[PDB]
């Protein structure tokens, strides 16, 4: 996927599993949230963790 | 590579080929298709798939 996916980056084998929850009443700011980056560019791809 | 790195596509997924190595590979006369639809038959173009 994108960058971001690449950011972080699963082994082909992991034991376990990921939890994924909305939050749009807690992490949304009416002024706008700003505090959460991401990377869009870098030399190249990643070892696991 | 850098010509999808940057346009930023929404959808792409590369099927018998991976995307990252397809700077290397030399082909013979790339053929390109190009037409609209409607949303739901974005995720319903592939090989095999009814
Ligand atoms: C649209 O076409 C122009 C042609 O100069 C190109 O520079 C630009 O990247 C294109 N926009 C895309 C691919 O999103």
């Amino acid at each position: 996927g994108k960058i971001a996916d690449y950011n972080y980056k699963l082994p082909d084998d992991f034991t376990g599993c990921v939890i994924a929850w909305n939050s749009n009443n807690l992490d949304s700011k009416v002024g706008g949230n700003y505090n959460y980056l991401y990377r869009l560019f870098r030399k190249s791809n990643l070892k696991p963790f | 590579s850098v010509l999808y790195n940057s346009a930023s596509f929404s959808t792409f997924k590369c099927y018998g080929v991976s995307p990252t190595k397809l700077n290397d590979l030399c082909f013979t006369n790339v053929y390109a298709d190009s037409f609209v639809i409607r949303g739901d038959e974005v995720r319903q173009i592939a090989p095999g798939q009814t």
